[PDB]
């Protein structure tokens, strides 16, 4: 139940749930396979 | 008029409590987002990344030399490096891995530890990583080394090897402080053949090394890092 | 979910753990793809390290301090602690500022909490009953100049009234001028030669005038804020390497010179345990 | 019989090949893209120059010795004085773009060494003197030349320690940045595409840099006997999807 | 339910009161097997012998002080109670102690009071009115030096503010390392020849910081403070014979020498009443 | 802002009373429970092992 | 009794807070509205009629 | 909302930005009639300018 | 949920969302269209 | 109604009504009925 009109004052988030880090581990443009060789 | 009864723990604040309170700034909107590449979810998005790991402290100031691990050519059964696997201390503590393992205070899961070779392309090397499981020593020799978890890493076209420290635990969570219950094992190289350089080339070569964590990874209850603190507060 | 599957020998021309880091990739590699394991379980979720998490527990970000005294003959009320300001900023107390640096921008609500206690360092009969009134004073209105200014009327500005020794708490909408407060900035104001750096420049907030709304007894009394702040409804873009030099100044990345070597140094080889 | 090796990049009227690549990376798996309208905010209809802006240009050449340090450029500094991409910079209010980063360095199989190509979006640097002194505008500006880490400390100039990242932090976890490396042995070339990172959808171009390239010796070179002791390394960069916006009279800036 | 039904003469070669003891197990006999009853009901569950309800009320398991004073010249705040620690364990004070000892391996979570009260034990013109910050800090966090450090930011570390006389309550979840906080251990932390034994080895759970967040008035206040521990969600196993020896260590098992026969001696024979 | 009185009782702390509370550590995950033998729930479950008696208790 | 527990910020009085309050004068009946040409709803309503700038400052 | 629609090059014999202020009004211009925009939403609602909100603190 | 029988006690009012520049703007007697000529 | 989130907030749990006394009791192999002999 929120008390308050805002949304600034509701209580925190909610977990994400999101999760993918191949953003960060694996921004290559040419996709790798685990397994086939690193350069062909 | 309701009748009320307040417990204990009225009135007090908990820094970590969650619940609502009234806007200072009624009706505001803020600023549209727009889209930035790069959001980050979850602290374990990022542990697995992998970054450099100053294996070579042995320098008396901080250099990029500790960075690398020197490889001599023609020495046979002989030891490249060793370290224990405190990961929230020593060489691992101010990685990226074990500096985000300090905000927590337990942690379980594998690791991944891999070397990339920087050698000449005409050189050849066969090199032997072991990981020990808590309960022994510090191998001592390679015939030591080479009976606990071990991958013969063959130096090659790949640069590349990537050694996993796989969960090996009784407890399902240790300690990020060094703690000896809960001590997680030694890692250790060696040669199993030897560095051989081509003609017309000499020296050291070094090897760099990385430290990031597996899908397999868990840290929990959250704490302050030993590593920051302050005497006054700061200005502009 | 399974945290390891079941895995036995393997005599393969597919050999997983030989990769070229040059690529900038980290391959996703497993104890079962060079060990034989058994299957596990996760029986965990990550739920602690969400950002929100992180980033959504009150941490102290201020301290000051006001006193209650006689103003007569006071040219300076600013200067007498008749009351005090604060120039709004997070990266003044090192704990959060480390945890938010960890990312280059950051978008929240802020939730704050601001305790109030008193002291008497010397002789008083009792502890007088004060009023503290902490003003949200934003970028281009009056400045507050005596204790007691038509600024206190605060007829448009928020303003928050408690009592020394109690709380309060209130929480502000987000409200960065662009779509995420910025934690860096390699910019300047303007293209002036002289200009400042930093973000000193970008993320302004404005004061906050606290002062206590009671006049004086005959003693003197000290009262120090605390003011703790909680962001809510965290979004962070673009992790970044963490801080490992102390800091010196709020909103620049500079560190101290003659600083300590900040990898510690083996005590033995690259070869001890 | 492609391989991750062999590539080629077209963009406008120019041309890179490289014969031993490693892949290329996209930062933060995102590739370039103009500005859509839903995030949008200044009401003047952008100019996109298309193919006179969108090419490759090559900076002038450093030279890696077994004494370097490391180099920085700044972007779009870099690019300030570049054909039609430069004037266009000086002549709107407010700008935009992504690049492709081509570093180059080739030598030979008896060579070691290895370079970290790194693309840091917002590298506020410090001041080597400490407490809140500045870094005065020039020395975050230096254009094509970039700083070079084993250059003086100069004053009102920033810190160039290289362990430090120029900020506070260790050059060991640069790796958390979108990054490639050069190791003479395996590569020749790193390339790396950047789409447009910002907290705005548009901004100007002279007072705020929106990444710093960074390339790093971090094995040091180790050429074979009697070769001369150093290799030129060589950076092309690419504006990318490009867009100007505000035209009017032509900044002036500092020095 | 009955408690025992109607049962009349027997004259059997079924013997249910003749068994061998030998064999470890207790025969459930009843009355009824061996003298006549009639039918009676229970008329009760064994509610407030549950688990739950036996280690699930509030017990003191600490009581520490700390003192608000003016710091100035003293070299050593932890020695001079500007604040203290507490290095959480349940088996200091024995009443408490010896109820969970009952078992071998006990999981819940704890809710935990804290009372703080003030003493001005030598002249004050009045009461000052303090609050206390107890920081929850746990193994391998910076340490409070002072009682104003950085440590007290704590920004990452949970901590609750309450005023002295007032009391906190908070709920911390079960946070034992194995599946089941261990109530006695038989090992070590290693195979070393002389490290530690029993379970200090074990159960680690880390201090708490307590100190007054109020600068000094001029005279002295004494905080003392009482921490109190109600299990909640209880599950316990393996039972074990009850302590019959004073306790000596918190976390050994070890009793007193010359300690005092602990079963009464008869005022009398084997054959007196 | 609904009106309350609040009644006789009101801040006292009864070891006894059993109520919910804020967690400290919000989020944090428990091991997860193995199987273990031996589970006691009622103590009037133990109370009917027999254990000997020190009946000659004259020393 | 319902048990309830008071949070941080309780008793104090923000400015910007908008809650219910008892009317002093109970069921007191007000003036009817009668109708006025002029009403404004938004400051933004009256932002875009033009007014005169004193450009000419020089004085 | 859209807070700009998108306008290209005018030729015309119809010209928005000519007025006569004597008459009183004050004509609604806006930036497409004198240069050539692009499509733009407002993201806004001007809540915090309503009276009830600017007399209600 | 109003805890008070007047309609005095209830809180701050909802916004009017109704906006209508006009009667200050353009208070002409006969209308005037953008890009017609202001005076015919 | 729990008024927090995480589990640890909650009240006491609710009586087991397990009981279960022969693993303490009668831990014994093979099952022993009363009224037959103990020892065959
Ligand atoms: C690491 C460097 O980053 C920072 O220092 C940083 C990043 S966002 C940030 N805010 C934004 C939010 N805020 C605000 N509080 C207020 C408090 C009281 C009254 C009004 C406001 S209005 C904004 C605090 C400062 N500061
Ligand atoms: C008879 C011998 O057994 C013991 O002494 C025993 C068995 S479980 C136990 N705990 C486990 C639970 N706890 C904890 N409290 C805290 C209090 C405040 C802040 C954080 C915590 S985090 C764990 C108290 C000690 N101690």
């Amino acid at each position: 139940i929120n008390y308050y009109k805002d949304a600034a004052s509701t209580s925190s988030a909610g977990q994400s749930l999101s999760m993918d880090p191949s953003k960060f581990t694996e921004p290559v443009k040419d996709l790798m396979l685990k397994g086939a060789p690193a350069l062909n | 008029g309701l009748p009320t009864t307040t417990l204990p723990g009225s009135g007090q604040f908990l820094t970590t409590d969650d619940r609502q309170s009234p806007s200072a700034l009624p009706n505001y909107e803020p600023t549209p987002r727009i889209h930035i590449p790069g959001k980050v979810h979850n602290l374990l998005e990022i542990i697995q990344v992998d970054t450099l790991i100053p294996m070579n402290n042995t320098h008396t100031k901080d250099e990029v030399n500790s960075y690398l691990i020197p490889l001599n050519a023609n020495r046979q059964n002989e030891q490249v490096f060793g370290t224990n696997l405190f990961i929230g201390d020593g060489v691992f503590k101010t990685t990226l891995l074990g500096e985000i393992v300090q905000y927590y205070t337990h942690w379980s899961g594998s690791l991944r530890f891999s070397l990339m070779y920087t050698g000449p392309a005409l050189s050849s090397a066969k090199l032997i990583l072991a990981y020990t499981p808590p309960g022994a020593r510090g191998p001592q020799d390679r015939r030591e080394a080479m009976l606990g978890t071990h991958v013969v890493w063959d130096i090659g076209l790949q640069s590349t090897i990537v050694m996993t420290i796989p969960w090996t635990s009784g407890v399902q969570f240790r300690y990020t402080d060094p703690d000896t219950y809960t001590s997680a094992g030694f890692l250790s190289c060696w040669y199993q053949t030897s560095l051989i350089l081509p003609p017309e080339t000499t020296g050291q070569v070094y090897l760099l090394s990385f430290i990031s964590a597996c899908p397999d990874f868990k840290l929990r209850l959250m704490k302050d890092t030993q590593t920051i603190s302050q005497t006054v507060a700061l200005t502009e | 979910t399974v945290a390891s599957i079941s895995s036995g020998p393997k005599h393969t021309q597919k050999v997983p753990i030989l990769t070229a880091n040059e690529t900038g990739a980290t391959m996703p590699v497993l104890p079962s793809d060079s060990i034989e394991t058994r299957t596990t379980y996760m029986h965990f979720n990550g739920s602690e390290t969400d950002v929100e998490c992180f980033l959504g527990r009150a941490a102290c970000v201020h301290v000051t301090e006001i006193q209650n005294k006689d103003a007569t003959g006071i040219d300076n009320h600013r200067e007498a602690k008749l009351f005090n300001d604060w120039k709004i900023n997070l990266s003044s107390l090192v704990q959060l500022r480390k945890k938010l640096e960890l990312f280059t921008y950051v978008r929240f609500d802020s939730e704050y909490t601001i305790l109030a206690t008193a002291s008497q360092p010397d002789s008083a009969n009792y502890s007088s009953n004060l009023v503290v009134q902490a003003m949200y004073v934003p970028p281009g209105a009056p400045n507050p100049k005596e204790w007691d200014d038509y600024t206190w009327q605060s007829a448009s500005n928020p303003s928050v009234f408690f009592k020394v020794g109690d709380t309060s708490r209130f929480s502000v909408p987000y409200v960065g001028l662009a779509s995420a407060y910025n934690c860096f900035y390699d910019g300047y104001s303007h293209d002036d030669a002289e200009t400042q750096y930093g973000i000193t420049v970008l993320n302004h907030m404005g004061s906050m005038a606290f002062r206590i709304v009671n006049e004086h007894d005959e003693h003197k009394t000290l009262v120090k804020i605390r003011v703790y702040h909680r962001a809510k409804h965290v979004e962070a873009w673009i992790p970044r390497a963490p801080r490992a030099l102390p800091y010196t100044s709020i909103g620049r990345t500079n560190y101290p010179k003659n600083t300590e070597p900040v990898i510690k140094k083996r005590k033995g080889d690259i070869k001890s345990y | 019989g492609y391989s991750d090796r062999v590539q080629q990049i077209t963009l406008g009227n120019s041309t890179i090949t490289t014969q031993e690549a490693a892949n290329a990376v996209v930062c933060y798996a995102e590739w370039p893209e103009y500005l859509p309208d839903v995030d949008a905010s200044d009401v003047n209809k952008t100019s996109k120059p298309d193919t006179s802006v969108c090419r490759f240009y090559t900076l002038d050449s450093k030279t890696w010795t077994t004494g370097s340090k490391g180099w920085c450029w700044k972007l779009p500094d870099a690019l300030k004085d570049m054909g039609v991409f430069g004037q266009n910079m000086f002549f709107h209010s407010l700008g935009r773009s992504g690049y492709t980063v081509h570093v180059q360095c080739n030598a030979t199989k008896f060579h070691s060494g290895c370079l970290l190509v790194v693309v840091i979006p917002e590298h506020q640097l410090a001041s080597h003197e400490g407490g809140n002194v500045s870094v005065k505008y020039t020395f975050t500006h230096p254009g094509e030349r970039g700083i070079d880490l084993s250059s003086a400390n100069e004053v009102g100039g920033p810190v160039k320690d290289v362990l430090y990242n120029m900020n506070g932090t260790l050059l060991g976890n640069l790796l958390i940045f979108p990054h490639q490396f050069i190791n003479l042995r395996t590569n020749n070339t790193a390339t790396i595409v950047i789409p447009y990172i910002n907290s705005v959808p548009i901004d100007s171009m002279t007072r705020h840099n929106n990444v710093s390239l960074m390339v790093i010796p971090i094995a040091p070179l180790t050429v074979p006997t009697g070769a001369t002791p150093s290799l030129p390394i060589t950076v092309t960069i690419a504006p990318m999807c490009t867009e100007f916006s505000g035209i009017r009279s032509k900044s002036i800036v500092p020095q």
